[PDB]
């Protein structure tokens, strides 16, 4: 009962993060397409950490959000999901252009 | 949304008849030509149809959430709570103002 | 004798983000064919439960604005005149309203 | 505030160079926090302190302090009107009231519980967690208890805030100040004994704390601190300064 | 609903993004009772704490080249073993 | 003949996920980064566009890009049965 | 589990105060998320079964 009372003061409850500390977006790359571009709208980037990129087959990566992705007729390990990145190489640059 | 747009056939039984007369299967729902019983219905002069017509319709002012996410589930149901599969356009608009002080 | 201001994200305000907070009564719009990917792979979804971002905003995509908020205020209790106008095209017997079925004996 | 106090002192005050030293979020949030105060909802801390007392009291049970502190809640915010607040401060004055009734039966009794009671509460009018050296903080308040329960002629008050220690050596009657020697022993917890540290923090101890800590330390375990600071290795050698 | 986000609470502060610390946002009580029953049952998880960068009079924010080639000034290959003599540039202001 | 073979260096690097901090050494000084924080970023609202080329493979794939976030939630429990929280993700805000 | 998914996700909500308080976007990765912090709190060539 002490701590029920000494935890309901506004002061001191609990906060908790995602350990991923990311936003997640996925950016279509054709199959022979051997460039891609990434632009997005003005942010305030008020306390960004960096970036964290690989690539992942969209055939093995499920639909963001999706109830059911019928178009998912791949039932082995998502990179998306799970840490099992692979294709890390294959990547020949990157340009990050703020302005 | 649904209303009775009720008109006023002429001559019913006579556009019946002139209707399944050229219907290339005549005796289509008029089985048992001789039979006064079991003959096909005659139509009725007054009648309606079910007519669809979009329905704005205003629901007043109603407490809302301090907090609106983006992402907002509009949902119709009918009387049994399911989802009407029967609508082709649904439009919604909310408008927030002050009801009170939440404070002091 | 000094002009003060009223507060802009005041009482009455709608603070959206670092954008300016918009005052009293602004309105939200709700459609269902807006150009997203939350209802497409949804499986239940059809014109009656959808899912929408009110976040029209041209800039941001649809489905990277719909994680987005709207903030009314937290010292004032709001409340949103709600209009609804919706399209159907319902026949008189279906299987849905259980109208096309009838037991004889 | 210390925005307040760098503002309005010389040109590089401590807490001038305290905020300049900050990162530039934690700066800014002191900065706004200090132009800007934000407000405090007074209930359900003072809601806390009128169930804890009424705990105290023996009025409940602190099994059941909880629940009856959370009904309160409902009963105050369902009603929670400027005449119903007095009421929730004229219940906390209440228990202020009756805990300083309390503490007068101890000033009443035998005056080794009258110096403990009044050494329970200076430690509790005062910081209770540092940052640093909390086993430290720790160790020299139960020494100096124990130091104050096995002196039978040590004699604990306040003089407007300031809580004195008087020790009666029959001929002299030597007083130490708390307040202040506990505010000297702020950053000596976290002392780590070492080369640098001891000119640094030798300097920076009044007579007051010096003295003060002789004191405690005739009663001394190697138990009492961490067992590489300065605090630590400084009553270890006034304990046997005190037997030899 | 909160009386929190009612105030001008600074929004890092808030979450503890940017805020003092787990040390000294906490109750002084809360922070003795974690530490004593945190043995067996641990709430230090449960309130968070960020480290923030110092972000002044520690990097140049002058244009500096973080990785620097010096070419060998001359070789004298021979048969046994190969030479390079450099010369290491360490600017005003620089450190190696 | 030693005219007659090539080379073909590479490098595989499973389970990565190649990381880029956003401090002005690239090396980790705290959660809320060096450049994080500076009011040239924070303030000023930045529209920043980012450009790859990649190993052209052989079936459509998506390029995983993860930004960093301050994702942090706050649980105020005020009362019994009473439970709210409040969300908050820095670069990308979610709530409010 | 249906994690970060905003069209089926879950509800943990009190009873007085009924408004959900979890909110799940499909921006973010709980799964991957749980991946990282798992392999960071220990190494991954133990098979906890449970």
């Amino acid at each position: 009962n002490q701590l029920e009372l000494m935890l309901r003061n506004a002061t001191n409850d609990q906060t908790f993060v995602d350990y991923l500390g990311a936003k997640n977006a996925l950016y279509s790359v054709p199959a022979g397409s051997t460039a891609l571009t990434i632009n997005i709208p003005a942010r305030t980037w008020e306390g960004m950490r960096g970036w964290s990129f690989t690539r992942i087959k969209a055939a093995e990566t499920p639909q963001l959000g999706a109830q059911y992705d019928v178009n998912f007729k791949y039932s082995g390990s998502i990179a998306y999901s799970d840490g099992g990145f692979y294709l890390s190489h294959t990547f020949r640059n990157m340009s990050i252009l703020f302005d | 949304p649904t209303y009775n747009k009720i008109y006023y056939q002429a001559a019913s039984t006579y556009v019946q008849r002139l209707e399944n007369s050229c219907q290339s299967a005549t005796a289509a729902f008029n089985r048992f030509p001789e039979n006064e019983i079991l003959k096909q219905a005659p139509p009725m002069n007054v009648s309606s149809v079910c007519d669809n017509q979009p329905a704005v319709v205003q629901q007043g002012v109603l407490p809302v959430k301090s907090s609106l996410p983006g992402l907002q589930r509009v949902l119709i149901t009918d009387d049994q709570r399911r989802p009407i599969p029967y609508v082709y356009k649904s439009i919604a608009t909310v408008q927030p103002t002050v009801l009170s002080s939440a404070t002091l | 004798l000094q002009r003060v201001m009223a507060p802009t994200g005041g009482r009455n305000s709608i603070k959206y983000r670092d954008y300016t907070p918009c005052r009293n009564t602004t309105k939200l719009f709700y459609v269902d064919n807006k150009a997203s990917d939350i209802d497409t792979y949804n499986k239940d979804a059809n014109h009656s439960n959808f899912r929408t971002t009110v976040i029209h905003n041209q800039d941001l995509d649809a489905d990277t604005a719909a994680t987005e908020s709207i903030q009314l205020d937290n010292r004032s209790c709001w409340g949103g005149d709600l209009k609804t106008a919706v399209r159907t095209n319902c026949p008189n017997v279906s299987s849905f309203f259980q109208s096309n079925s009838v037991r004889v004996r | 505030t210390e925005v307040a106090d760098a503002l309005s002192s010389h040109a590089n005050s401590k807490d001038a160079r305290s905020l300049r030293y900050e990162p530039y979020a934690n700066r800014l949030i002191k900065l706004q926090t200090a132009m800007v105060p934000p407000k405090v909802d007074g209930t359900s801390e003072r809601v806390a302190e009128v169930v804890k007392g009424l705990a105290e009291q023996g009025a409940i049970y602190p099994d059941q302090m909880g629940a009856i502190h959370s009904d309160l809640l409902n009963r105050v915010y369902t009603w929670n009107s400027m005449g119903v607040q007095e009421s929730i401060q004229a219940l906390v004055n209440d228990v202020i009231h009756g805990q300083n009734k309390v503490l007068q039966d101890e000033l009443a009794r035998t005056r080794e519980i009258a110096n403990a009671s009044m050494l329970t509460r200076f430690f509790d009018s005062l910081y209770k967690t540092v940052d640093r050296g909390q086993r430290n903080f720790e160790g020299f308040k139960k020494l100096l208890r124990l130091f104050v329960n096995n002196v039978p002629n040590a004699e604990v008050y306040s003089s407007g805030g300031s809580f004195s220690l008087q020790i009666n050596m029959g001929g002299q009657s030597q007083n130490i100040n708390l307040t202040n020697a506990f505010d000297n022993l702020k950053d000596i917890w976290g002392a780590r004994w070492d080369a640098v540290n001891n000119p640094r923090i030798g300097a920076l101890l009044t007579p007051n704390t010096r003295a003060l800590l002789f004191f405690v330390s005739t009663f001394y375990d190697y138990g009492s601190m961490e067992p590489g600071s300065y605090l630590d290795n400084l009553m270890r050698l006034y304990k046997e300064a005190i037997r030899a | 609903l909160t009386p929190d986000l009612t105030t001008a609470t600074p929004r890092l502060q808030y979450f503890h993004i940017a805020g003092p610390g787990t040390r000294e946002y906490l109750s002084e009580d809360l922070q003795q009772f974690i530490s004593a029953t945190g043995s067996y049952f641990d709430l230090k998880n449960k309130f968070r704490q960020t480290v923030v960068a110092p972000t002044r009079n520690v990097t140049t924010e002058k244009a500096q080249r973080l990785q620097i080639r010096f070419y060998p000034i001359q070789t004298d290959d021979t048969s046994t073993g190969y030479r390079v003599r450099y010369n290491i540039n360490v600017g005003d202001g620089w450190v190696l | 003949q030693p005219g007659q073979v090539l080379s073909y260096k590479k490098f595989l690097c499973d389970n990565y996920l190649w990381t880029i901090p956003f401090s002005s050494d690239f090396m980790y000084m705290g959660e809320l980064t060096d450049l994080g924080q500076n009011p040239m970023y924070t303030n000023n609202s930045h529209s920043m566009v980012i450009n790859f080329e990649l190993d052209p493979m052989d079936d459509p794939t998506y390029v995983y890009m993860l930004y960093g976030v301050f994702d942090t939630v706050r649980v105020n429990q005020p009362e019994r049965n009473v439970l709210a929280m409040a969300y908050f993700r820095t670069p990308f805000a979610t709530g409010n | 589990l249906y994690h970060d998914s905003g069209v089926c996700s879950g509800t943990l909500n009190s009873e007085r105060s009924g408004m959900n308080v979890v909110v799940e976007l499909p921006d973010r990765n709980t799964e991957l998320s749980y991946q990282y912090m798992l392999a960071d709190m220990m190494s991954r060539h133990h098979y906890f079964a449970l």
